[PDB]
């Protein structure tokens, strides 16, 4: 094992001579450490899913909640639940109320995917800030959408991404298999699939959570027996 | 030993280490000079053609403030816009509260002042320029040169840049040998041979000669760009003095 | 290469890069503890350090700087023996800047440290000179000690223009005879035009500042003074009364009384009095001696390290108990 | 122009040393010997007078913008030691403090007033690690209504006292000692003369004396405090100054 | 273990000796005034003020701190007291203040302490007579007597061995000026010296007369012929 | 290990509250289990100095009204300024709505104070947690929650926050099933003096149990009950 | 992370709390101090808050008075809010929480101080107690602060008797002292003293804070010459 | 090995007058895809080839409308090309309310000067690291200039900047007495730019969403053309 320092490492707000600044890069990376989650969108629905840490049977329920409800049209996942994740989610609840009642209209998706970029460039009020979002909605003029929007207060939206545990081969077997053809029940199974192969081959209801955004029920989060009859429909199709 | 790495520190001798780096800047800089005639100012500027792609009737050296004050600089380009936008808000200022043109060393003053407010505080660094300026007013004529300590005198000819060293050497023989002081037309003539003798250290590169004047006679103390053929006139003048 | 260097690093020596100062002194001192400070030139009188060793010094720089090495350059030795003797004629021009950095660092804020590693490359300067480089180095100085603008700050430096006095009355005893007439007779002249006549304990006087000046360099030049006090004893312990009447101000007070310890010290003392790096302008070691001898198995040699010291004479040692009883009993 | 947050060591900004001192301050005092010019000023009988070096060595400067001494108001003046922005600084404050007063109090400002509020903001700039010292010294001149002719001085860390006589610059110990021998020969607190014609000769004197140069016109400044009237003399003034001292000797 | 107040402290120390002295009837607070050339006219800068016409103050350390400090103290001791109260402040009141100032400026990062040391002596009516010493800490502490800067270790010891609960205001004057003499840097009379008071009103220094509830300045400081007269005894 | 190439730092980021989480496992033991029809907490005492003052000494478990309850391991001094937030918020919460706190609004607004403690930077995160207990207005299902120094906030069938709580978690494990739990509070009440018994820090001065029953009926059980309590076999 | 506030106090004299069956007993030591710094003054160990409550400190006099002063100001509002004075309890959490606040909030120090909070309300009669700079406080039947409290506690432990008469705490709490004092002697000018009684005979709460002559005759009683 | 003493600020210079932190951020610039402009006398073209993260990804914005007659593009940072563009809609929005007139081109230049010079004069702050080309009609003509985050704006007849920008910037040299006088023709200077950009595609191929292209001049307003609107270009 040998060193590769520079002299330009942990500089704050500086550039270094190429015109980088490595504290956003560093922020960026860290990305993948987190717990894996996976988007995919279709002409049918955005589907967000995401593996869970394994609990004590005595625990009823908890708090800590990897996908959330921003709107009725907008849902949203994370890789880590620190206190900037739940400093963005507030501040998107509070951009999506405000506009509701300034139009008499939805927020478009990517005003508000914009809007958390904002404080992340203002740090609340060069600095990254807080954690990586997928952004799942449906809005009238742009469809179906997925983003990801990232420490360094800028965003891209994807027709699937995966975030946390997993990045290179995790993505990898996404762009194999996305379609514009997918059915929502096909989106559904790859992610659950797509869930196995990271999850060093584990798949349960206490292990992976889903949702989805349609325009009819909006943002909803699948039950455990949900998910459970949709992890039996992997194991059977699989196996066929 | 760390006396030099910020703007209010004094070293141990009592100099200000980072205005001492900032008039480098101003010697890295396109050569400018100034001339104080018998009843104006004319200024001159060596303009390095960079490339074919520049728009060569927008791309101007020589800075109007007011009608009556002239300006040039060397050194950091987006340093000297914001002095001559000072400038021009400053001349603007006192034109809206006394309804007649600034004094020159009015303004002058109010540019040392600015410019040595950037001396003081750590929170900020000097200008990286010197700017000549000058111009024509109820008194006659002035000529100033502002250095990036705040730092300025009237002169009888200014010269700042790569080239000052030949300049400064030069304008010394003009008020040598015309010690009555120099017609206008005379001094846009003069200038241009001191431009191209600045250019000879420099040779590798193009260049365009600039020149402007403001002249009680020649310009009803009004500040103008030297055009067309009393260009070519002074042009042909440095061109046979080179020789 | 070396005197180059040693031209180049003394221009460089800063009043505001204290650090910078102190680096460029040790490399100062370690070529001057190494190379004999003296001209190697005998009727070669074509040769001259520009256009002998600078042509051979920009020729080797460029032929290493574009990759190559120092095995592949080759010249004459001849040529690179006239490039090494026009080497040593440019001497007395780092002397004189030397000086003039020495006078400018007396107004400086340095620390004790740094102005006593100044002294000892000042004095091992001068025991690597030869008696000509020396006799101008002397006047020189001596010339710069009544002739400056730098003793204008509160609280000067004065050991770094003091203790070079003292070293060249150390090498030179036919000096202080004089040295020690123009002092006391400006200390007079400090003294009648009113310096310590204003009291206060706890600070030296700007108006002190050239009393203390040349009282000080007094009491170094005393020090060091030995048989040559003899020919003007009386006249020092006239002015040391005369002194000890006139200037009660008590921080020069224990300035003022260290002349007497300097007088008696240097009447009975012991010690060395040559250190130079070659003696008294003798021997024959070869003119090939930039190094002085360190690797050279010839330094042990008693007629290289045959020092002269110093042994308190019978008329010093009466004129050391004329002193002690007459200012005592005084 | 804005206060920040910003680093620094205890001899880049104004700080206590281990031992108590503030070098940002002491080296602001060395600032001020930078243009290399000495200044004098001496009280007569009803008028205060300074007089200044003036160095133009190039050429090309116009002389008559070279200027060491400044009107404050109609009744004071002074004269700077320290680099030319810092002293247009120090002029530019002292003209708004004295505006400023004769607006509030409704008198003009006396010399006392004057110089302890430069020494009080100076005392502001010597505490503040975000804002510099100046490297000037402040030699103020009136002959004011209260106390008579007045010399106040200023300097870097705020200090300040009034003077009897005062010289400022790189060779002013000399010219300090030849006023102190003057003072213990005359006995008196000013110079013993009723017209500001023979004071400011007494002071072009005592500089020549103590600088051991002669002085053309162009080579002098001079001011001449008188009530109601600070004052600078042209250079057909000084001559007449100058051309009074060859006939009297 | 050192910082920056430590070397406030320093500076304190290395400033010019002042005194406070607490009698049966009233204190004395004394200094000398050092000069820094002979051309200086040292009437012109006063060692000891006035805060208040019953509290007076004297320092140790850098003497432009000490000015900027006073003037602050005068306005605290009017913007406080007189102008909500109508009165003037206890020597407590006062003390409190000025070390909250002092404290301010050791808290506050990009300023640095105040280079002084201050002996603040005054009346009041239910506390009496009283000295304290304030320090760039912004600290405050009551003394019988007291001594701040270079001769402060000698002149304590002598304070020590002197001073009893039965001193009058005129012998602690004498002590004070033995005090002074001792530590001396220039020369000693009236001219070198400042010495003030606080002990009996004085009616004359009111300015008017008239109002019979008024009584006048019980703070004075002394003229400089009246320290000569005290010093060809002394 | 995760030194890999020598790398260090290549995230460029810290988040760490778990000084104060540490505190909270050296702190008494506290445990709370349902019922079918109720709720028990159980909390460690601590031994007491020889000349302390017993009268005034708080319960440890805390009232916030009459159908809700507080108890914690952490911080003493903490923990008041917590319970006070709690009581202050649940007067002002009965006063402005006209009904009593809800369970969840309690721990909700508990987690709210422990969140912006963890936020502001400026401050410390409370070095406690809490557990958090009763019935609702008009209801009669058990509900019993969590707190942490965090912000985290979970409702449990049984839990326990202490130092030898992990064997506490295992017995609770062992007996409790969320399919048949332990219905009777005589079922419930032995169920948390087996665990108290097993792993506290115990003595003479040992455990302060309280029951919960629905419809405000809160009750400290006697130092004879949780005596009485005490049926056993052995061999 | 304040245990650096409490070693702070360890230094600072030393304070005794004895509780009787009836009233409580309140010692503390001055420091030897300077010749010339002055003790007539404010700045002293056992201050007051109310007409039943007293308080002796360890830790610095500049931390003690705004405490103390804030005590007074609550103490006052309470007997102006309520015409029944503060109970013993409510002063010292209302005190301790101040004083949480200020260890727990980054935007401040804690207060290097520790007071001994003695006091009579009818609502559990004579109380006994201790805060210190982390905000938690406890009730005790004899406590000491401050210098020498180790020494001081074991003695304490071993002659306490709960049953005491207010006579037997001010022998103990002498008696204590003079065991752990730092001076191999104890003196009047060194000890401040104050005790709480019901009355004169009547219900009232009674406070002695003793002047030194009060003091002497106690000493004298008490064995200590 | 080596350790730049002169380069942790922005408000530092060099011994030698140089702005180190300016010049990383000039350094910038050359880390985004490349951008040409070119003008005639009665029309100017942006062209951009924009960048993706991976094949599932939305293309970067590289052009940006300031107003109906005025607009910009962004290489090297893409939210620094946000906070001057957002500034710059600002500018626009207020000169048509407050002087009735489109804000000139020029008048923008300076406008993007003042504020980007501001930021290279202050502690904490960095210098801007995005480099834009504005293209702008107004009463002058048709006008291109290239703003550098320094706080400097050069009038040009064309010029690339981003990663590989030299191919199309000599082949702009090369071709310029052609394109400046493509005039009522839009096409053939769309066509001039695109032949530009593909000089600095070195080995890369346009395609319908990697290909950007925007004009403005006389009858037309400024519009942007992306994805099959490109098409006829290619």
């Amino acid at each position: 094992m040998f060193l590769t320092r520079s002299e330009y490492d942990r500089g704050v707000s500086t550039f270094s001579p190429e015109g980088r600044l490595f504290q956003v890069e560093y922020s960026l990376e860290a990305i993948k450490l987190g717990s894996t989650a996976i988007g995919i969108a279709t002409k049918e629905g955005v589907v967000l899913g995401v593996e869970k840490r394994a609990t004590s049977p005595l625990l009823e329920s908890d708090s800590i909640e990897k996908i959330v409800e921003i709107d009725r049209h907008i849902g949203c996942a994370m890789s880590g639940l620190t206190a900037d994740a739940r400093s963005m989610i507030e501040h998107a609840r509070t951009a999506a109320v405000t506009h509701n009642l300034y139009y008499d209209e939805d927020i478009n998706v990517e005003s508000l995917t914009q809007s958390v970029c904002d404080l992340a460039l203002r740090f609340g009020e060069s600095r990254p800030f807080g954690v990586a979002l997928l952004i799942a909605g449906h809005d009238a003029d742009d469809g179906y959408q997925l983003f990801h929007a990232e420490p360094s207060g800028t965003f891209y939206r994807y027709n699937a991404k995966a975030i946390g545990s997993g990045s290179e081969g995790a993505q990898a077997e996404l762009l194999n298999e996305w379609h514009s053809s997918l059915t929502l029940k096909e989106a559904e199974l790859l992610v659950l699939k797509i869930l196995k192969q990271v999850m060093e081959e584990k798949l349960d209801e206490n292990n992976a959570q889903l949702s989805c955004i349609t325009k009819q029920d909006g943002f909803k989060i699948y039950d455990n027996e949900k998910t459970a009859e949709l992890i039996k429909e992997l194991k059977e199709k699989e196996a066929a | 030993t760390g006396y030099d790495l910020s703007n209010s520190v004094f070293s141990p001798d009592g100099r200000n280490f980072q205005v001492e780096y900032a008039v480098k800047a101003v010697e890295n800089g396109t050569t400018s000079i100034g001339i104080k005639c018998n009843d104006g100012v004319v200024f001159a500027v060596e303009k390095l053609i960079t490339s074919k792609l520049l728009v060569p009737q927008k791309n101007v050296k020589i800075q109007v403030v007011d009608r009556h004050i002239g300006c040039v600089y060397s050194g950091l380009i987006p340093d000297g816009r914001h002095l001559v936008n000072r400038g021009r808000e400053e001349a603007a200022s006192f034109k809206k509260l006394y309804k007649t043109p600034i004094p020159i060393p009015a303004f002058a003053d109010r540019l040392g002042q600015y410019v040595q407010a950037h001396t003081l505080y750590n929170s900020v660094r000097p200008f990286g320029v010197s700017t000549i300026f000058g111009g024509v007013d109820k008194n006659g004529a002035h000529l100033y040169m502002l250095e990036p300590s705040g730092s300025y005198w009237g002169y009888k000819g200014a010269a700042t840049g790569k080239g000052r060293q030949s300049a400064k050497a030069e304008l010394e023989k003009l008020v040598d040998h015309h010690p009555e002081g120099l017609s206008a037309r005379e001094a846009v003539k003069q200038a241009a041979k001191i431009i191209y003798l600045a250019h000879e250290d420099n040779k590798e590169k193009d260049f365009e000669l600039e020149i402007s004047w403001c002249s009680l006679s020649e310009t009803n103390g009004l500040h103008k760009f030297v055009k067309g053929d009393l260009l070519q006139e002074a042009i042909d003048f440095a061109q046979k003095e080179i020789n | 290469h070396i005197t180059n260097v040693l031209s180049m690093l003394v221009s460089k020596l800063d009043m505001n890069d204290t650090n910078l100062t102190s680096n460029l002194i040790n490399g100062i001192v370690s070529i001057a503890a190494f190379i004999p400070i003296q001209d190697l030139t005998g009727e070669d009188d074509y040769i001259s350090f520009e256009s002998d060793t600078l042509p051979l010094v920009q020729q080797h720089f460029y032929h290493i700087k574009c990759g190559e090495s120092s095995k592949t350059f080759r010249v004459d030795d001849e040529l690179l023996n006239n490039a090494f003797k026009a080497s040593t004629t440019v001497f007395q021009s780092m002397l004189k800047v030397y000086v003039e950095k020495i006078f400018q660092l007396v107004d400086v804020d340095l620390e004790d440290s740094l102005v006593t590693k100044i002294n000892q490359t000042t004095m091992i300067l001068q025991e690597s000179m030869d008696d000509k480089i020396f006799n101008y180095f002397a006047s020189l100085l001596q010339r710069n000690f009544w002739s400056n603008d730098s003793f204008k700050e509160k609280d000067p430096n004065y050991e770094l223009v003091t203790i070079p006095l003292a070293a060249l009355v150390r090498r030179n005893n036919g000096l202080s005879k004089e040295l020690v007439r123009t002092l006391l007779f400006h200390i007079k002249e400090q003294i009648k035009r009113g310096a310590g006549s204003v009291r206060s304990t706890s600070e030296i006087q700007q108006r002190d500042v050239k009393l203390v000046l040349y009282l000080t360099a007094l009491n170094d030049v005393l020090r060091q003074c030995h048989e040559s006090l003899l020919e003007y004893s009386d006249e020092l312990i006239t002015f040391m009364k005369y002194l000890y009447d006139n200037v009660t101000n008590p921080p020069l007070d224990v300035i003022t009384s260290i002349v007497i310890h300097s007088a008696l010290a240097t009447l009975c003392t012991t010690e060395i009095t040559d250190c130079r790096l070659f003696p008294e302008d003798s021997k024959i070691p070869e003119k090939d001696r930039w190094g002085g001898l360190q690797f050279d198995p010839r330094r042990f040699d008693k007629q290289h390290l045959s020092f002269q010291w110093h042994v308190p004479s019978s008329d010093e040692i009466t004129l050391s108990i004329s002193i002690l009883e007459s200012l005592s009993e005084y | 122009a804005a206060a920040a947050s910003a680093a620094g060591y205890d001899r880049h900004i104004t700080i206590f040393s281990p031992e108590g001192r503030l070098y940002q301050v002491e080296y602001a005092f060395k600032a001020t010997n930078q243009t290399n010019i000495n200044s004098l000023a001496v009280r007569g009988k009803d008028c205060t007078v300074v007089i200044s070096q003036k160095k133009v060595p190039d050429k090309l400067l116009d002389p008559t913008t070279v200027s060491y001494i400044f009107c404050i108001s109609r009744t004071i003046g002074m004269v700077v030691n320290g680099p030319i922005p810092d002293a247009r600084n120090a002029a530019l404050r002292a003209k708004a403090e004295a505006a400023e007063f004769r607006y509030k109090y409704g008198y003009d400002m006396p010399c006392d007033v004057l110089a302890k509020r430069m020494a009080n903001l100076s005392q502001i700039y010597t505490q503040r690690a975000y804002m510099r010292p100046l490297g000037v010294i402040l030699t103020f001149v009136s002959v004011d209504e209260e106390l008579g002719p007045s010399i106040y001085k200023t300097d870097p860390a705020g200090y300040y006292v009034g003077y009897k006589a005062t010289a400022t610059g790189p060779k002013q110990q000399e010219i300090t000692t030849n006023l102190e021998n003057h003072f213990k020969k005359s006995k008196i607190d000013h110079i013993n003369e009723e017209s500001w014609e023979k004071v400011v000769e007494f002071a072009i004197t005592h500089m020549i004396d103590a600088l051991g140069t002669e002085f053309s016109k162009n080579d002098l400044e001079v001011g001449v405090a008188t009530k109601d009237k600070f004052f600078t003399l042209s250079a057909e003034n000084i001559e007449e100054r100058l051309v009074a001292i060859a006939e009297q000797d | 273990k050192l910082g920056q107040i430590d070397y406030a402290l320093t500076a304190v120390k290395q400033g010019v000796t002042s005194l406070g002295i607490k009698a049966t009837n009233g204190v004395v607070i004394a200094t000398e005034k050092k000069s820094s050339s002979p051309l200086a006219m040292s009437e012109t800068l006063s060692k000891v003020s006035l805060l208040t016409p019953d509290i007076g103050a004297v320092y140790s350390g850098m003497g432009p701190d000490y000015r900027v400090l006073v003037d602050k103290s005068r306005k605290v001791a009017h913007t406080s007291y007189k102008r909500i109260y109508g009165e003037y402040p206890p020597t407590k009141l006062l003390v409190s203040e000025v070390a909250k100032i002092m404290q301010e400026a050791t808290q506050s990062g990009g300023v640095r302490p105040f280079g002084v040391s201050l002996l603040i002596a005054g009346h009041d009516e239910f506390n009496g007579f009283s000295l304290y010493q304030v320090d760039p800490s912004g600290s405050y502490f009551p003394w019988k007597a007291t001594a701040i800067g270079k001769g402060s270790v000698a002149a304590k010891t002598f304070l020590e061995k002197r001073w009893n609960d039965e001193l009058e205001l005129e012998d602690a004057i004498h002590i004070a000026l033995l005090t002074l003499k001792e530590s001396v840097e220039g020369e000693f009379n009236g001219d070198t010296i400042e010495l003030a008071i606080i002990g009996d009103e004085n009616p004359d220094l009111l300015g008017y007369t008239g109002i019979p509830t008024d009584k006048g300045p019980r703070f004075r400081k002394l003229t400089s012929q009246e320290i000569n007269d005290r010093l060809e005894a002394l | 290990y995760d030194r890999a190439l020598s790398i260090f730092s290549p995230d460029g980021h810290i988040f760490q509250v778990e000084y104060a989480l540490e505190a909270v496992k050296r702190g008494t033991c506290a445990v709370g289990v349902k019922g079918k029809n109720c709720v028990v907490l159980g909390c460690e005492r601590r031994s007491t100095l020889k000349l302390q003052d017993t009268r005034i000494t708080p319960s440890k478990v805390s009232k916030i009204d009459s159908h809700v309850v507080l108890s914690f391991s952490g911080l003493n001094a903490d923990s008041r300024i917590l319970i006070e937030k709690a009581r202050v918020e649940a007067q002002s919460h009965r006063l402005t709505l006209e009904d009593p706190v809800t369970v969840e609004y309690l721990t909700r607004y508990v987690a709210g104070v422990q969140q912006r403690y963890t936020q502001s930077g400026g401050v410390r995160p409370f070095g406690v947690s809490t557990l958090i207990a009763g019935f609702d207005p008009r209801d009669d299902e058990p509900k019993l929650y969590q707190t942490e120094p965090s912000g985290i906030y979970s409702s449990w069938s049984a839990q326990t926050i202490g130092r030898n709580s992990k064997t506490v978690r295992e017995f609770l494990e062992k007996n409790y099933d969320r399919k048949e739990p332990p219905a009777t509070v005589e079922e419930c009440v032995k169920l948390t003096v087996r665990s108290l018994l097993e792993v506290v820090q115990t003595g003479a001065k040992n455990i302060e149990i309280t029951v919960v029953k629905p419809d405000s009926d809160i009750v400290a059980l006697s130092s004879e009950e949780i005596n009485q309590y005490v049926t056993q076999i052995e061999q | 992370q304040v245990e650096y506030a409490l070693e702070s106090i360890s230094h600072a004299g030393t304070a005794i709390g004895i509780m009787a069956s009836d009233g409580i007993v309140l010692a503390a030591e001055r420091k030897v101090t300077s010749t010339l710094l002055e003790q007539d003054t404010s700045t002293e160990k056992l201050y007051k808050l109310n007409d039943k409550i007293a308080v002796a400190v360890a830790g610095l006099t500049a931390d003690a008075e705004i405490l103390i002063n804030t005590a007074r100001i609550h103490a006052q509002n309470y007997l102006k809010t309520y015409n029944e004075d503060i109970p013993v309890e409510i002063l010292v959490r209302r005190l301790s929480d101040i004083k949480q606040g200020y260890t727990q909030h980054g935007g401040l120090r804690p207060f290097g101080v520790s007071f001994i909070y003695a006091g009579y309300d009818d609502r559990y009669g004579y109380q006994l107690y201790t805060s210190n700079p982390s905000g938690n406080y406890t009730g005790w039947k004899a406590i000491s602060v401050g210098a020498n409290t180790s020494a001081a506690q074991t003695l304490l432990q071993m002659d306490y008797k709960d049953d005491m008469k207010v006579d037997d705490a001010i022998e103990l709490a002498l008696k204590t002292l003079s065991k752990t004092t730092d001076s191999s002697a104890l003196t009047y000018d060194r000890l401040e003293f104050a005790t709480i009684r019901k009355g004169a005979n009547d219900g009232e709460v009674y406070q002695k804070i003793f002047k030194p002559q009060e003091i002497k005759d106690i000493l004298v009683k008490t064995g200590i010459t | 090995m080596f350790r730049n003493n002169y380069d942790g600020d922005t408000v530092t210079f060099s011994p030698t007058g140089r702005l180190f932190q300016v010049e990383y951020a000039l350094e910038a610039i050359k880390q985004g895809s490349v951008t040409v402009g070119l003008r005639s006398n009665t029309h100017a073209v942006l062209v951009a080839l924009k960048r993706n993260a991976d094949e599932l990804s939305s293309y970067q914005k590289k052009i940006i409308k300031c107003d109906e007659h005025m607009g910009l593009s962004l290489a090297g940072l893409a939210p620094d090309a946000r906070v001057l563009s957002n500034y710059l809609r600002q500018q626009c929005n207020y000169s048509s309310l407050v002087f009735n007139r489109k804000l000139a081109v020029e008048r923008a230049g300076h406008l993007l000067c003042d504020k980007a010079q501001k930021n290279t004069q202050s502690y904490g702050g960095r210098p801007y690291g995005v480099g834009l080309l504005i293209i702008g009609y107004d009463k002058s003509g048709a006008h291109l200039l290239e703003f550098q985050p320094s706080g400097n704006v050069t009038e040009l007849y064309g010029t690339a900047i981003g990663a590989r920008s030299q191919g199309a910037k000599t082949y702009l040299e090369r071709t310029l007495d052609t394109f400046i006088k493509i005039d009522g023709n839009p096409d053939e200077l769309i066509k001039a730019g695109v032949e530009a950009i593909s000089q600095s595609l070195r080995d890369e191929s346009l395609t319908v969403d990697n290909l950007s292209i925007a004009i403005v001049g006389k009858d037309t307003p400024f519009t942007i053309y992306d994805g099959e609107a490109v098409a006829k270009y290619i």
